[PDB]
């Protein structure tokens, strides 16, 4: 078994005993400036790299994973060709470099694009919360319509209707907008048409948030409590339970497979077992209320009256990093892989280096990557991605930053 | 249970099924063709030993020393891997593989694996070119 | 005015 040398040139010997696939499947885990050396070790060695398209199925590779790759394959054309020389695709590998570092580059100074989308209407002056897409917004103004935008050419679809209050959060999904209100109701509206299915009572106070995914809701009130539904359908969905233990309003609910987390004006964030719904802890610490969350994983961000953004490690409870540059309240927030987006009640929104942000080294004043200032009031909601942020605000404007 | 693969040497390793069923390979003549003794003529006794020793214990912890031995018993082992059709075998040997061009230099490579270059100068610059 | 969507402490 044992006893054949540093022999193996494994590269050049499979293809020779008829098994290409197996150098091919070798070399394919490699990273590029090194798929660039396998290439220019030998001939065979570059031929495999050649007759293997080991560039396209190294970017094809990329794409199935990180974020920003999918994102620029979809977008601007290229993607075209994914799953046909294999030059161009190495030609190519450092041109989709080059964009990756221009836009991570003038999207941390100035990338802006805007395009106001002014809503009008009588009462109102406040889109409060919105949800977005590749090809549209599900937007809840202040009016008590949702109203639903075009993204190329950014006129108005749809302006869904049957609300009593100011639409105060929303869901898309693949099937069913949900929406919680100023009338202490939850509504399901089809989201192809603007057909409310089911209307469901329960709450007493404004819904001020709802969180959504799977089979089941998570909702939240004035009212100072969370409901919890397990949903069959739009047509059925069941009251699972209601968690009680915060002091005021519950301004924000959140979810994952593992916990269901809360924030309320009491300056608490209540962590909740997503199965059994009963409290586990308490994360204590801002100093003011809370208006915002998003809880991903191992990661909770929190925005407050205090001024503060929190970032929290959702199983000890610890509190990782404080975040201070926000010269007035917090009103929402955003994470993502890379970034910490966030909306203040002065119509400016800041971006933080998360990576940054969560190493302790990395010191208070440089966290917040340059800091984008296009709203005349209270900024509402936003949800971005690897090129875009889009936000709503009292001024009833949304932007789409760039 | 308890079947019998014999190697390409004659040596009859005994093993439980489903220490083998692994291998789809050996899977196969039994779950499809009702073979007695299960022949591999692709595989070596000693080769048979070294991944017997791997499919009973089943980035490695364990597998990093398994696999610390020389390419041309490594090599044997892909391909055995891929014969036995050993999924995880032919993944973590091949990784490792992976593991010992990754890092830079074609120069470096070559060292590690022996390897003339065949490029002319031609052939060298319009590769460099393409950097 | 504060927001309909969001509310501090107490009562």
């Amino acid at each position: 078994s044992p006893a054949i040398m540093l022999q193996r040139d494994f590269i050049t010997a499979l293809p020779a005993r008829g098994l290409d696939h197996i150098a091919e499947n070798i070399l394919s885990y490699l990273d590029a400036k090194s798929l660039c050396a396998a290439e220019l070790v030998c001939k065979e060695w570059y031929r495999v790299t050649s007759d293997g398209m080991l560039w396209k199925k190294l970017i094809e590779r990329m794409v199935r994973t990180d974020s920003l790759w999918r994102g620029l394959a979809e977008r601007r054309g290229w993607g075209q060709y994914l799953f046909p020389p294999n030059s161009f695709y190495r030609a190519l590998y450092p041109k989709i470099i080059q964009d990756i570092e221009t836009i991570e580059s003038n999207w941390r100074c100035g990338r802006h694009s805007l395009q106001r989308i002014h809503c009008r209407s009588e009462t109102s002056k406040g889109v409060y919360c919105l949800q977005y897409d590749d090809q549209k917004i599900v937007s809840g103004l202040r009016d008590n319509t949702i109203k639903i935008w075009d993204k190329n050419t950014l006129e108005c679809k749809r302006i869904l209707t049957g609300h009593t209050g100011s639409v105060l959060c929303l869901q898309y999904d693949e099937r069913v907008i949900i929406t919680g209100s100023s009338d202490s109701t939850v509504r399901v509206w089809d989201v192809n048409t603007g057909e409310m299915l089911n209307t469901l009572i329960h709450h007493c106070e404004a819904v001020l948030h709802l969180r959504f995914n799977n089979g089941m809701m998570v909702t939240c009130s004035k009212d100072r409590s969370i409901a919890v539904w397990d949903m069959a359908s739009p047509t059925d969905i069941t009251l699972r339970r209601v968690l009680v233990g915060h002091r005021a309003a519950v301004n924000v609910v959140d979810f994952d497979d593992k916990y269901i987390v809360s924030a309320s004006g009491d300056r608490t964030i209540k962590v909740w077992n997503t199965s059994t719904c009963e409290f586990v802890r308490t994360l204590n610490g801002h100093k003011r209320g809370i208006a915002c969350l998003q809880y991903r994983d191992r990661l909770v961000v929190s925005g407050s009256s205090d001024n503060t953004i929190r970032l929290w490690d959702i199983e000890c409870g610890a509190c990782l990093r404080v975040l201070e540059g926000h010269e007035e309240l917090v009103r929402c927030i955003r994470f993502d892989n890379k970034r910490i987006v966030s909306g203040a009640y002065d119509g400016k929104i800041k971006v933080w280096d998360l990576v940054a942000a969560l190493d302790p080294r990395a010191p208070a004043g440089t966290l917040c990557l340059r800091t984008l200032v296009e709203h005349s009031g209270r900024v509402f909601r936003l949800q971005f991605d690897e090129f875009q942020i889009v936000s709503s605000s009292h001024d009833d404007t949304i932007l789409i930053w760039d | 249970p308890s079947i019998k693969l014999q190697s390409s040497d004659g040596e009859i390793f005994e093993v439980d099924v489903e220490i083998a069923k692994q291998s789809v390979t050996i899977k196969t003549m039994l779950e499809d063709l009702g073979m007695d003794p299960v022949p591999l003529p692709n595989v070596n006794a000693a080769i048979l030993k070294k991944v017997i020793q791997w499919c009973t214990h089943h980035i490695p912890v364990w597998d990093q020393e398994f696999l610390k031995v020389d390419q041309g018993t490594l090599f044997e082992l892909i391909l055995a891997a891929n014969y036995l059709d050993i999924k995880g075998l032919l993944d973590v040997t091949c990784k490792t593989v992976a593991n010992m061009i990754k890092g830079k230099t074609p120069e470096e490579i070559r060292k590690t694996f022996n390897i003339k270059n065949d490029f002319t100068e031609e052939e060298e610059a319009q590769v460099r070119k393409e950097n | 005015y504060l927001d309909s969507g969001i509310h501090s402490g107490a009562t």
